């Protein structure tokens, strides 16, 4: 499972 | 460039239908476009080029993936299918650190030098350190370790700026934390620096929500959200 | 061609990876690739080409129509925006354009020439319907009868060996069939006879049901749902 | 409401 990173 | 002879205003116009139609590839080259002209770019002109060039990566960064598992596994009693699994591979990378490449050379000529407020240039610096990110996630052999080294620089320089410049809910500085929060875990082998500074964003814009609107608060705390899915995973 | 350097093996094993990818525009240009090598293909190969040349025109497709809308409200108490909506509209249109004549040119150059079995032959005529159908939906001028008439005609010719050749259930025949009610309906302004032929196709397939195993009762029945859901649109 | 079309 990957890391969120900030959305548009 | 082959926007050279379009307006300005119509770059951005049709960067605008292009997000509509779900066009990123032409979003992005009516961005650059945009950018190429050689006036600064307003807030939302700014976001502009990021959802276009962070749709374009994202793809190629998705298929990257599926493409690298696949060669991953090639290489366990598993039978010699010869060299196109890696050809496609690099392909897909190429093109990949090519778009990259053209962001940041976006970013060096001439939008960081020229930006002077906070908002524009910790936006700024936070999008290099993304696309060195990305670089890095592809990254093998003797550029590893000074392309994460760039990426790192690029965000500890925005977070000096956010934190000096910009309240704790700010949602670029917020984005700009997680987005570093995600270097440290995922590229940079550390996953407690990520989980203290996802742990001490959340917190510190916590505290501070009481000070806005409806409408900001529920900016600032859309991101924050993301922030605590990650501790969740990450702990 | 950039392809004619690769062998024909590797164009396939790298479209069903592009495909695995969601490389659609690599998918297709590698099996254009594996087309222009001159050798017929084989089931798997011609519904990879299918596949990748479908995803890409959807795309496209897609992006037409949203681009279409805007235009037409623009053309309404609407203020006069300049001409970057038609432009655009109008890149994408050439664009799409320019994939369907890629298709049918390679239908024309020489699949269908060599196609002698009634698989082949209906899989690459069904196709030729539906690109010159693509090419309806934008066609506005003393072109658009013309272009209509060549996607009836190929569908026809398709239709009419389907119907000496192949049963009521398979799979393709049941496509074509599903396919030509839309233009019909969508392109031809016909709406009974689309219904008409939806109709009798899903009853004649239902009736044949009983000669198929599990797996092939899957395919045909998965595909008359789609007959149905038209029907009830319709209707 | 657009019909449908045969699937992949
Ligand atoms: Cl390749
Ligand atoms: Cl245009
Ligand atoms: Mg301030
Ligand atoms: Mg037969």
């Amino acid at each position: 499972v990957r890391s969120l990173s900030e959305r548009l | 460039g082959a926007m050279g002879s379009m307006e300005r205003a119509s770059l951005i116009q049709k960067a605008k239908l292009a997000e509509q139609a779900e066009r990123y590839e032409d979003m992005a080259a009516f961005m650059k476009g945009a950018v190429e002209k050689g006036e600064e770019l307003s807030c939302e002109e700014r976001n502009l080029l990021s959802v276009a060039y962070k749709n374009v990566v994202g793809g190629q960064r998705a298929a990257w993936r599926v493409l690298s598992s696949i060669e991953q596994k090639s290489n366990e009693g598993s039978e010699e299918k010869g060299p196109e699994v890696r050809e496609y591979r690099e392909k897909v990378e190429t093109e990949l650190q090519g778009v990259c490449d053209t962001v940041l050379g976006l970013l060096d000529s001439h939008l960081i030098k020229e930006a002077g407020d906070a908002e524009s240039r910790v936006f700024y610096l936070k999008m290099k350190g993304d696309y060195y990110r990305y670089l890095a996630e592809v990254a093998t052999g003797d550029d590893k370790k000074r392309i994460i080294d760039s990426a790192r620089s690029a965000y500890q320089e925005a977070m000096d700026i956010s934190k000096k410049e910009m309240p704790p809910t700010n949602p670029i500085r917020l984005g700009l934390a997680l987005n570093f929060s995600v270097f440290h875990y995922e590229i940079a082998n550390s996953p407690e620096e990520a989980i203290s500074l996802a742990k001490t964003t959340f917190d510190e814009a916590m505290a501070d929500l009481h000070t806005l609107s409806e409408d900001s608060y529920k900016d600032s705390t859309l991101i924050m959200q993301l922030l605590r899915d990650n501790l969740t995973l990450w702990t």
